[PDB]
């Protein structure tokens, strides 16, 4: 499908595609960091702290 | 002829654009297979 | 239907269409993540 | 200084006076009805 | 009506979308496609604001006092989903209408710029104001994880939102991007008074005097501060100061909560903890 | 008020005065109705009568 | 003296109300100053009444103010009255608010983005009375900064990349030392036309001036000046407006719409 | 010349005829609506 | 009273008149809906 | 009434009317959705 | 008049406008009849 | 003053009428609102009758 | 001269301006007499 | 069928497609705001 | 030509409305709202 | 002192003086109202 | 101000006469105000 | 812009659209197996 | 003594003097109203 | 502006200042009688 | 493949790349330092 | 268009590829060493 490169500048198409893919990769990595399930920066041996004796991590709200 | 590439220049660009895309996609598939083994999401 | 590409420029039509599909695709993924029942990055 | 002749100034004043008077007439009737409904003084 | 020199500028074309269909004027306004879309985006948003005022927070607190009218975003418990209309869903629709109206207004300015053959600085500058609004109601709420972080739509209630968000960081003056944004705002106001004064004092000189020249303008501020930026560059500077203030204000609020959760004075502990002292 | 009260329309434009008076009266009428609705004594929609 | 004026009124409430009266008066003043240009308005309301109704809105116009121009160039009244002017275009549709289609060649129509008023037919003068916008051939003490590329000798290309000419000279503002125009020698008839710096995109690496406004073939119809070494305020507007028309008239695609 | 609007006596008479007729029909519907509203829920 | 149309433009009057009536009509409906005594949608 | 189109052009009027009707239709639906007694999506 | 339309074409537009407007009102009346049957508001 | 009519030779007796009518209306609005602010002269909330 | 008003026009305007102002004052005096009867303030 | 002599059929399709898509989005979001008709639960 | 286009503009709507009707029939089967 | 109008424009001076007197009249009336001893609006 | 002594004598005459009239009713107002409630 | 370069675009456009819709259907069938929403 | 008006413009001196004196007179009255010893509007 | 107008303005200025100071002196005498400050 | 350098200027694409990699390297190290699980300077 | 010849582009690409491979070689070793020290998955 060479027709695409007849109508789109190869330098601008690669700059746009490269920036898009890099932005997409950064966004998806962050989306995994948002979820603690896939937050690999917590460490492979991550264990959530155990709450005992009526502990609550957060104050009560609404 | 909007940019200036002929029928030959455009086909040469498309020839390795697919090859680079295939190389990029192949690494992506390996990455997701490894990602699935580490921690499946579905 | 086939002659509709003489009136609408195929280059601008394709650019707008892909921009639409990309934004729509992000929106649906955003909606599913926002809903806890279909958030696949949890559980 | 407005482009209005002597006759139009009198003619407009005549209709203006009637329209203002009729508007004042309806207003007075409304206030009489308002006073009967709920006097304020 | 149109200005006495305006008729020679009312030309067809330059529309981004719509062509000849919406290319016309209503009184002084140019409408175009985005004037139609912008008007009905604004009309629906305003009518839903009035309806939100009509139902109010509840029946007993409902008020048409323009200061007290408030359309609040959803509770944070709804996250990024849609809320019921009377539980913040109205705010979500109005926000969408506001975004539609603002973007349509910016795009209508682009079409007007194309008709007049002038630069696109004005729609570009307006995009910064839109971007600041988008940070407040879209980017920051999404980063925070709930539409309830948007500010309520009320003349005084959105001030209560600003106050409480500010005190969520215990002393908001220590926000470094806030300090930079305020510096640009204050400098812009100073630069605007200086520029307005200089133009007025030159074109309206002392009694029995002729209109001054560009030499008088350059000489005047060189006599005062030793530097004159120039007649063209003061407009670059004014645009830069105004846009930088909004850019750094958008930064200051988007880092408050998403990228910083402690009190803002505590952020300066990086400087206090340098081993130099 | 003298047979020369019509001279005012030689001074002030009748059309602009008519637009001004209609706009002023409409705003004044809205204002007075809203003021009455803002009082518990004369809010006819919330007095409970009948 | 107390803070309370009545049971409900207080000093702060009176002060804010006092401001609103001042602010209302201020806006009326500012709107009156706004209407010193382009008023009375041009409307079908005036056209259908034969000039009997002047459209000025509210506030009405102010008394004329005088600008005494330096070097006895005349006194100009801001709320002046200008002669009626006929546009070089026809309406696309007869309903009010409809736009106009320029007659003939749009670039040479003098309508729309190429429209321009008739400014005073005299040069803008420096504080000493010398012409302000002059070429570098007569502003001898003026020179290009050492770190910047000299525009002279650069190639001028149009919207389509076609060569339009070369920069023969640079026109500078003497009061404020900046470049205003590039004098371009058109390589079609060897006639020098001015190119405003606002329509010029310098390409330092290739020593090329890119003019996105118009094509290379359009440089032959740029308005010219009576005197080769000075330009009047009248001619400055004509030159700049011609390039501005190119932003809408140079190509068919520029009239839009995108989709 | 002409009037302040460029309308003659016949043009003003003709528009006024349609205007008062449309206004009369609008006021007729308004009166009926208020009668129905009064039957539904009297306010005074 | 037919001479009011030699003072006011009929087109500009109708737009102003129709726009005002529509806003006035919305205003009264909103006012009634804001009072529970006349809100017809509460039950 | 056919002379109303000699006053209001069918270009600006026909698209303004459709926009006003659509916003009016949306507003009424939103009003009913906001009224618990007439919210048909309540279940 | 002040639109660019004559009396003949303005009449022609009025016929199509009225017939379309009537069909819209007819659907509306049916819609409110069904709405009244579903849940009366008065 | 034997000749007070001479005032109209220096102030236009058209913008004076507009200014006077606007000024009197605003002053009339202000005094009514001042009385409404007063617990004694508020005729809408005084309960009489 | 200053206002485009002649000496005779100013005489004409002043007579009716005084008459209108006198009648406006007369309504005002009646209003304040009624106001004083309704609720005196001194 | 005479609507096309006042509306350009090529510009109308873009506005029509923009209108219908926006309308379809609004209805889906309204249904998502309703717990009874929220299918993502 | 305002008639040739009307022959395909209307033709498209019927296909769209038919799918719309099918979707609403299925939606009613999934969850009635009246 | 008739010569004082050589340097003071009668039109500019008169309107400025009348505006000055009005605000002074407002200021003094309001100062008296703020004083409980001279407030004539209280009972 | 382009106002010769010819027209600066009768404007002053009215201005003084109007000022005396204005000051005349001011004094009466203050006498009535003093009788109502003296401030000294 | 003639039929020669307009019929070629339609052939590519429909082929891309059919391929895009084909895998879209596969995605939704897989999504339905993972977690049905009705 | 009379020579002062050669350099000082009488037109500018009078308006500045009147503005200065009024502000000074206004300031002193306000200062006295602030002081309870000289406030004549307190009724005592 | 000229030399001759300087004495003309000065005479009126002095008399006007003298009259203004005269009223000021009377006001301060009355003010001292009402409530002396020293 | 080598023909990509006829498109992108080799000088600019090396300053941009090296600056990008340096920023990326700094970013990742700072991310790991801020993570208690991977901070290597805590001892 | 930039100015580099096809032969001259071969010279840059050959050095670029070898230099990129060398950088990736050190990077891979660094991650292999990091994985041996403390695996992160
Ligand atoms: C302290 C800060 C805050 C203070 C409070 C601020 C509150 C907010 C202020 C809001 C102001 C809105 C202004 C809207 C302008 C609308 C256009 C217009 O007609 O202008 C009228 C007027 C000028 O009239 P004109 O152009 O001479 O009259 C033309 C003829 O009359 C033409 O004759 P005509 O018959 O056409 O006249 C009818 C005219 C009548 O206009 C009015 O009645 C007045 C409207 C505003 C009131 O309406 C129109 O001209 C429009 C025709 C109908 C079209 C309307 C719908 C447009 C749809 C297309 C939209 C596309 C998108 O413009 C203004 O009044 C501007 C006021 C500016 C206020 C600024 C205060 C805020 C800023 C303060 C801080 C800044 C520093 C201060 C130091
Ligand atoms: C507080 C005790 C009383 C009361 C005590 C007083 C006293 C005392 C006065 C008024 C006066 C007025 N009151 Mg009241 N008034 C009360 C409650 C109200 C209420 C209300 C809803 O509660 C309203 C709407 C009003 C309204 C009015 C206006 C009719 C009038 C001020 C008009 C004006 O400023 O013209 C100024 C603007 C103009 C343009 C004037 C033009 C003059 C022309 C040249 C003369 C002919 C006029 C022409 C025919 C147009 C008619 C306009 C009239 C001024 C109405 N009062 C309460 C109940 N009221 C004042 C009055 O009587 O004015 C006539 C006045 O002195
Ligand atoms: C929720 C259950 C599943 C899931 C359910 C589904 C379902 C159901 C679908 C997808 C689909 C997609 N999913 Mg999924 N998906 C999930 C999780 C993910 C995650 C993730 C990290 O979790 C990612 C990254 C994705 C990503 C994707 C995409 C591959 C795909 C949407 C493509 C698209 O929108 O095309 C639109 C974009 C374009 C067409 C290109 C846009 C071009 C640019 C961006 C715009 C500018 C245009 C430019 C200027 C000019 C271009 C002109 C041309 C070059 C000539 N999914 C979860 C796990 N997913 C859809 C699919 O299969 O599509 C193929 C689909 O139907
Ligand atoms: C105490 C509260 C009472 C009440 C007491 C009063 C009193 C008292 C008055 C009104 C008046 C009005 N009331 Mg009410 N009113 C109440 C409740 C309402 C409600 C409601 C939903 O509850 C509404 C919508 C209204 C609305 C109205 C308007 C009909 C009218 C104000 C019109 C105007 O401002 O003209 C301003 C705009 C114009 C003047 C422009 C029009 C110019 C025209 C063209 C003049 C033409 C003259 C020509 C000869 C024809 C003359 C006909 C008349 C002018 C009608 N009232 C309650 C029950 N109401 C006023 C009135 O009666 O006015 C007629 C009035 O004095
Ligand atoms: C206790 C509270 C804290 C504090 C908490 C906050 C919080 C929270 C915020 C700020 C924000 C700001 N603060 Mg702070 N701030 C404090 C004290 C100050 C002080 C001071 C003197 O002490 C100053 C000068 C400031 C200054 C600032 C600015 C830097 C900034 C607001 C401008 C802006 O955002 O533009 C942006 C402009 C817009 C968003 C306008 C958008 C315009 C839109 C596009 C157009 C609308 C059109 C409209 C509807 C038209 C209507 C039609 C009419 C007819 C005309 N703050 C105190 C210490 N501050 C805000 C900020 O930075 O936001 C980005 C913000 O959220
Ligand atoms: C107590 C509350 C009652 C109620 C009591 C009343 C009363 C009382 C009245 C109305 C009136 C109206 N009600 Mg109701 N109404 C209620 C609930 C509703 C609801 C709802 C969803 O609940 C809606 C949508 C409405 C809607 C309406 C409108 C049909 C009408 C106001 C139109 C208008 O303002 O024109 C103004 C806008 C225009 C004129 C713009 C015109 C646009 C075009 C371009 C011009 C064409 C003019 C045409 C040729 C002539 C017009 C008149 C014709 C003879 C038809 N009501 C409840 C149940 N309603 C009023 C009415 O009947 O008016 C007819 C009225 O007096
Ligand atoms: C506090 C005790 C009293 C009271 C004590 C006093 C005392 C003491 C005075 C007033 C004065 C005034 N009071 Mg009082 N006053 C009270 C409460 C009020 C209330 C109220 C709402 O209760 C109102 C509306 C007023 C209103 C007024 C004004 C009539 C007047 C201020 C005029 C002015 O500001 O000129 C500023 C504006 C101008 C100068 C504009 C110029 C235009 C006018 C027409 C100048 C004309 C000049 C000359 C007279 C022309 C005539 C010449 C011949 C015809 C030839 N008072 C209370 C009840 N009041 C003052 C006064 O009497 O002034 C006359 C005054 O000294
Ligand atoms: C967190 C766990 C480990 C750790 C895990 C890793 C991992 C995994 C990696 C690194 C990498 C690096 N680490 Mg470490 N690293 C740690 C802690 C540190 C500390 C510290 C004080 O604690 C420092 C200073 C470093 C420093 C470094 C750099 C040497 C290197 C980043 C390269 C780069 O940014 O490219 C920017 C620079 C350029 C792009 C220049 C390009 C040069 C090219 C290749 C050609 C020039 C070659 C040569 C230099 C010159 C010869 C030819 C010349 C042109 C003349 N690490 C901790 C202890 N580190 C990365 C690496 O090894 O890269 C090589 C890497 O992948
Ligand atoms: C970025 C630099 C500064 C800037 C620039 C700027 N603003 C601009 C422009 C530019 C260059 C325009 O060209 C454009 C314009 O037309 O100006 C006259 C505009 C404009 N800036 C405006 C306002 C504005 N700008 C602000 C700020 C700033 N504008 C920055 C400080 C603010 C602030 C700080 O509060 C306001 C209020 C408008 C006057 C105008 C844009 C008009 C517009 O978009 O019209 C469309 C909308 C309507 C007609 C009505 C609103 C419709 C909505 C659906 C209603 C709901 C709104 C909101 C969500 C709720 C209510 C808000 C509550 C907080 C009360
Ligand atoms: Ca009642
Ligand atoms: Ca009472």
């Amino acid at each position: 499908l060479y027709k695409i490169w007849l109508a789109f500048d190869p330098r601008m198409a690669l700059i746009g595609l490269g920036a898009f893919l890099f932005a997409l990769a950064l966004f998806i990595h962050y989306m995994l960091l948002r979820s603690p399930e896939f937050d690999w920066l917590l460490g492979p041996d991550y264990a959530p702290v155990t709450l005992s004796a009526g502990m609550s991590a957060l104050p009560a709200g609404r | 002829s909007m940019t200036g590439l002929t029928e030959q220049e455009a086909q040469e660009f498309h020839g390795i654009f697919v090859q680079s895309m295939t190389a990029f996609f192949g690494i992506v598939v390996i990455a997701h297979i490894l990602a699935w083994l580490w921690r499946p999401w579905l | 239907m086939h002659k509709i590409w003489q009136i609408f420029d195929p280059r601008r039509t394709l650019v707008a269409l892909f921009g639409f599909l990309f934004v729509l695709g992000l929106l649906i993924h955003f909606i599913l993540l926002s809903s806890p029942a279909f958030n696949w990055l949890s559980g | 200084m407005t482009g209005l002749t002597e006759e139009e100034a009198k003619e407009f004043h005549g209709i203006f006076t009637q329209s203002m008077t009729m508007f004042f007439g309806i207003v007075i009737i409304a206030h009489i009805l308002a006073w009967l409904w709920r006097p304020w003084l | 009506a149109m200005l006495s020199f305006e008729r020679k500028y009312r030309v067809r074309g330059g529309t981004l979308i719509g062509g000849d269909l919406f290319d016309f004027w209503v009184g002084p306004f140019y409408v175009g496609f985005f004037g139609v879309a912008g008007f009905f985006f604004a009309l629906l948003g305003v009518l839903l604001i009035v309806w939100g005022a009509t139902i109010g927070p509840n029946a007993e607190l409902q008020t048409y006092n323009i200061w007290q009218i408030s359309i609040a975003p959803p509770d944070l418990s709804y996250g990024l989903g849609m809320a019921p209309m009377t539980e913040g869903g109205l705010w979500q629709i109005i926000t969408i209408c506001a975004i539609g109206a603002f973007v349509s207004w910016a795009l209508r300015e682009v079409e007007i710029c194309r008709k007049l053959g002038i630069g696109f600085h004005i729609p570009f500058a307006f995009a910064f104001a839109i971007g600041a609004y988008l940070v407040l109601v879209v980017v920051r709420p999404i980063l925070m994880g709930a539409w309830g972080h948007g500010f309520p739509y009320g003349i005084l209630s959105h001030l209560d939102w600003v106050s409480n968000v500010g005190y969520q960081f215990l002393h908001f003056h220590y926000n470094p991007a806030h300090m930079l944004a305020i510096t640009f705002f204050f400098t812009n106001c100073l630069a605007l008074s200086m520029h307005g004064s200089l133009i007025l004092s030159v074109t309206n000189p002392q009694k029995g005097e002729e209109v001054k020249t560009s030499e008088h303008e350059n000489t005047f501020f060189r006599d005062i501060v030793g530097y004159s930026i120039g007649a063209l560059a003061i407009h670059r500077l004014g645009l830069f100061l105004a846009l930088s203030a909004v850019f750094w204000s958008a930064v200051c609020i988007v880092i408050s909560g998403p990228f910083w959760t402690r009190g803002w004075p505590e952020w300066w502990n990086w400087w206090l903890e340098l081993p130099l002292w | 008020m003298s047979p020369d009260l019509w001279k005012i329309w030689l001074l002030v434009d009748p059309r602009r005065i008519l637009i001004a008076v209609f706009a002023f009266l409409t705003v004044l009428g809205l204002a007075i109705h809203m003021i009455l609705l803002s009082t518990a004594e004369f809010n006819w929609l919330e007095d409970g009568v009948p | 003296m107390s803070a309370a004026i009545t049971e409900y009124m207080d000093v702060a409430q009176l002060t804010i109300w006092a401001f609103w009266f001042f602010f209302a008066g201020l806006i009326i003043y500012l709107r009156r100053e706004d209407k010193r240009e382009g008023y009375p308005l041009d409307s079908d309301r005036t056209e259908r009444s034969g000039g009997r109704v002047k459209v000025v809105g509210f506030p009405d116009l102010a008394e004329p103010k005088t600008f005494v121009l330096p070097h006895n160039a005349g006194t100009v009244m801001a709320p002046r009255v200008e002669a009626p002017t006929s546009i070089n275009a026809t309406p696309v549709a007869p309903f009010p608010g409809a736009p106009f289609e320029p007659n003939g060649d749009p670039m040479l129509s003098g309508f729309g983005p190429s429209a321009s008023p008739d400014r005073a037919k005299h040069c803008d003068l420096t504080f000493e009375g010398l012409p302000k916008i002059v070429p570098l051939r007569v502003a001898t003490d003026f020179s290009i900064a050492e770190r910047d590329p000299d525009p002279r000798g650069m190639t001028v290309v149009g919207l389509d990349g076609e060569v339009a000419g070369t920069v023969s000279d640079v026109w500078v503002d003497r009061s404020e030392p900046q470049i205003r125009y590039l004098e371009v020698k058109v390589a079609a008839g060897g006639k020098n036309v001015l190119l405003p710096i606002g329509f010029s995109r310098f390409d330092k690496k290739a020593r090329k001036v890119k003019v996105a406004a118009i094509k290379a073939a359009h440089f032959a119809n740029v308005p010219t000046l009576a005197k080769p070494d000075q330009i009047t305020l009248y001619e400055e507007d004509k030159v700049c407006a011609y390039y501005a028309g190119g932003k809408l008239y140079a190509t068919a695609e520029r009239a839009g719409p995108l989709l």
